[PDB]
């Protein structure tokens, strides 16, 4: 009767063990409770462990564990205590966050944080996380004031190397939005302070890719594919970043007259976003990329509208300077589309 | 863009 | 060469916004410098009776004064350059010029860069330029080291402005209820300060146009009668409270009343000029609601003359309006919206 | 729409 | 439902909506009358003294909490750390910062443990510990107490923040950095209400950094303008006219050194609450009048309000130093004792 | 060294 | 001469500012083999001043010495910004060599000239902050991590952040609540594996946080820090002696006195060896002529009672002279106190 | 009591 607290003192210690991201303490504890958690008959440990087991599992990004996981806590979720709650919307939430599914993510993510502001929980990551969905969600004010709120935590308790993650969100949102040299700027301090890090490449890779667009955006188009190749020279693993790269790289080549070549590297990401299920944003965009160059008929405006369907925009007003060529009336619709994308 | 990874 | 000292004492009062001091040193030094002779030192006493003249808020005098300032520029030290580039700027700021303040601004900021010079109330400056030249990221961007420079010298009268600053900010970027909660903040700790009138007069005058915004068109007005019972000059910030104002009570579906506000922003902006693009804006909004002839339109080309996201509102106005009639107008019109808005 | 006065 | 205006009247009383809590207050007189729910009145009867640590009244206060001690066995977590909160206010009202520090400091552990933030408490401690002369605690709370109240927008407390480090700093050295900051004080003090008081501390704090420098003749001019704009008397009046005393004293003006130092103990004569300020300055009425008297006769009386005490000890041996033998060194271990 | 007031 | 040897050291001053080696050993070599050309007097200055920073990452003492010998009798003339160098390069060389006072003296001059100057280093600040820590418990050590700490995060210097916490750390550890410290230590142990360099920070954070539990109590719970510290510990420094030193204490606090004459010999050993050990192996040598000899107790002190370049080893020698010699001890405590004055 | 290296 005693040993209910001590296991649920475990319980917290595992549970500060993975905020914290000790995976030496994780795995500790880890080994420590499954083999002890057989004489536990009481629902709301079982449970506590069920739910710490998912954020376990997101931590060996095993999706399909996870969702298997999270679907049969599902069921028992009414039983559940506001913080039991909000730790499965948050497993949830990071949950729709790896397959990509970044609006769902957010959702599950605004909930956790309304849900974990009511019982006054505090989790830097949170914002942190909120904030990525936001920049994810083609560059938000609101990702500037959440990498801000994740900032004044992080800084609280010395997690630096998510500070520097924050610094590149902070760089994306100067860069999309507005000018390009003060995120330039951020940009070189962050390359001539990531190689202090025990994880260099990662971090070298997504800026020298973020500056190369910066550069295409700006100018210079020369400048920006030295840049692209060096860090798809560091990239080694396929990812998000990956595909978007060659995509980026592709779009420069594209006007520097190279043409063809280009096209090569667009079907050397096809073939690759065709792998994943979680890769279809930047799968149909790199075909919505070739239709458009070596496919130039009728069937582009088809293939854009089955495009349309599922992507929840750039197309309208390309589908409207379609449509300058035959009728005009019908037009305005896409503009009254953007004006209610603006909304 | 490259955007960095979650947290976990 | 006590002279000199006395100029940068008068110059370390100025930056402060000592009020006394400035006059003192001012009336004192004007006195002692009967012996003019040295070229630099006599315009550098020049531009700091420049800054001076801005502190009083005499924009003929000083526009005059910065026009004779202007003929000298080839001469100048480096600081005196920049503190020629500061005062046009603040000149600009003064006749409601922020585009062209802004630039002055920009220049008068690189120019700091070069010469190591430093004072927060450049970066507030360009910041609430930025904030009157519509939400800008680098308003937030600028403020943010405003805030940096303001709380090192204590300059809290200043630090409530900048948050006011992040308030309209966050308030037109969409995040309402954050906005409140910062404003609601800003009333509980102006009542501290001497002049908490007008703190309360913006803050309310802001929070009546969130309400407005999120649909309580009651609290709207209440706030907007309690802003008018706290203002006491004739400023922007006076017209576009009426402004608010008229647009809240015609919301209400509430006749004449909208009438008598538009009509009183419209005699107190026909008065002094600066308020003429403020006055335009009332006037259109009148000639959208009273006339209820399309007149406007062959003014709308007039008012694409002198200019701003609110031209984009304009025209994509005009769009709609012509969306409903003829196409073509409209498509060429919101081609150009979406086109430069970027 | 109500914003501040400037410094100077 | 009267349960959440308590709460909104807790809320007037964090920020002190004066207007808004006297309003409410009123509100209550007649609200609170018709409930017996044994915990509102409870909640009622601490907000209260909240409500009287607002209105400064001290006998009326304690008074209440020793009412209010009786039943303390009976309260909430949440009323537990009121009423040691609202004991450590009443303690620090009547200058005794050593009560005043432990309630402070239980309740801030009690604050933690409930997971209750208030800026105020912070500032609190922070000001308890420079009360007890240099401390880097006081800097630790300050700094704390200096985000929370940049976080709450509490501008006219931060001010007092910046008072606090600067004292803090004045106590040993950065004698320019303290200029620095008392000055940019001076400028920015203009902007408020209250701006006289505010203006008297720091020109009496400027004074007494001026004072010792060496430069004595800006000193008594700061310590007289400091004179000029209070309109009270407290432990601050009783200590910059000591300071006054001491700019005298040194100054050979001795007149107005007797005449400083005479109405600062009789002015402090009154108030039960000022003898901790005013068995000192005495001391420096032995050190220039008296003279040469057995210490002790004085000490006495002066064993107990000693609980710059490690200072006042060395200066009781520092007037020894013609003297001998086993009560110098005796002494000097215990001031060496209490140094730890 | 006078000193500032307690909140309250 | 005329061209461009200072015209792209825009570019390298950038390099020798925020660290970055790839650049800074891309242009090194280019200037050995482009400085064969200058024959002026500034150029030649303070590129040796450049040389004196270039050296003391490679750690080569002498040299360092001998150069500042070289530098100090062309101090005179030329140059503020050259002067600046040398000071800062005398101060950090004379760190190198403990004389933590010598340094510090010199680089509080740094401090102003730097002040003055107008440039802004926040190694300065840090180092100067590093000397007041090794100097005990010092006020302007966390008010200069401060300092420094504000730029580094707007200089994203994490490495040297963490190293800002780090004086902090022992600023609060040596001061008093020790749990706080306690708590930074926590977070910097699992928040330093995020660093390529993590074990030298593990080795220090070990090493304090294994220090505070002997004040604390129980030393066996010491004992293992003690352990991992040492077991990390990779080449030479002050650091390890006193880990050492620190775990002798814990040995003859606890009951086993016999593996603390080993730890005591080894660090005597250790110490002897060179310049920078001096202090260290004069505080290890104390206890062991002072709590073994007895009869060669006052002999010691008598050698080195006016060789510590305060309040233990004049409190211990008149603890039981507080009853014996009064004319001596009694009059000793005049700069002990004076020392803590002013 | 041990301490971090100096910048450089």
């Amino acid at each position: 009767r005693d040993v209910e607290e001590d296991v649920k003192g475990k319980l917290d210690e595992w549970l500060n063990a993975l905020v914290h991201l000790d995976k030496q303490q994780v795995e500790r504890i880890y080994e420590e409770l499954q083999g002890e958690m057989k004489h536990v008959l009481d629902f709301e440990i079982i449970n506590y462990y069920k739910l710490l087991y998912t954020r376990y599992l997101i931590m060996k990004r095993d999706i399909s564990a996870l969702e298997e996981e999270l679907d049969k806590l599902k069921k028992v979720y009414k039983k559940y205590s506001p913080f039991q709650k909000l730790l499965y919307m948050y497993g949830r939430g990071l949950l729709c966050c790896l397959q990509y599914r970044w609006k769902d993510g957010l959702d599950y993510l605004l909930k956790t944080e309304v849900m974990a502001k009511e019982q006054g929980y505090h989790e830097t990551g949170l914002y942190y996380n909120i904030a990525l969905a936001y920049t994810h969600l083609d560059i938000h004010h609101l990702a500037i004031h959440f990498v801000n709120m994740a900032l004044e935590g992080f800084r609280s308790e010395y997690k630096f190397r998510n500070i520097i993650n924050c610094q590149i969100l902070i760089a994306v949102s100067y860069t999309e939005k507005g000018q390009y040299e003060e995120a330039l700027k951020m940009y070189e301090s962050i390359l001539r302070e990531a190689t202090s890090f025990a994880d260099k490449d990662v971090l070298l890779a997504i800026t020298l890719s973020n500056m190369g667009s910066i550069y295409y955006k700006k100018g210079k188009y020369q400048q920006a594919k030295k840049y692209y190749l060096d860090s798809l020279q560091l990239q080694k693993q396929i990812d998000l970043n990956y595909l978007d790269t060659i995509y980026e790289m592709a779009l420069v080549c594209i006007k520097l007259e190279e043409l063809e070549e280009a096209r090569t590297l667009i079907d050397k990401g096809i073939d690759a976003a065709k792998q994943e299920e979680r890769f279809n944003a930047k799968l149909y965009l790199l075909l919505m990329l070739r239709y458009k160059y070596f496919e130039e008929a009728k069937d582009y405006k088809a293939f854009l509208e089955n495009e349309a369907i599922p992507l929840y925009k750039v197309y309208v007003e390309l589908a409207e300077h379609f449509s300058s060529l035959s009728r005009f009336e019908e037009s305005n619709r896409y503009y009254r589309l953007v004006i209610d994308l603006m909304n | 863009s490259s955007k960095p990874d979650i947290v976990g």
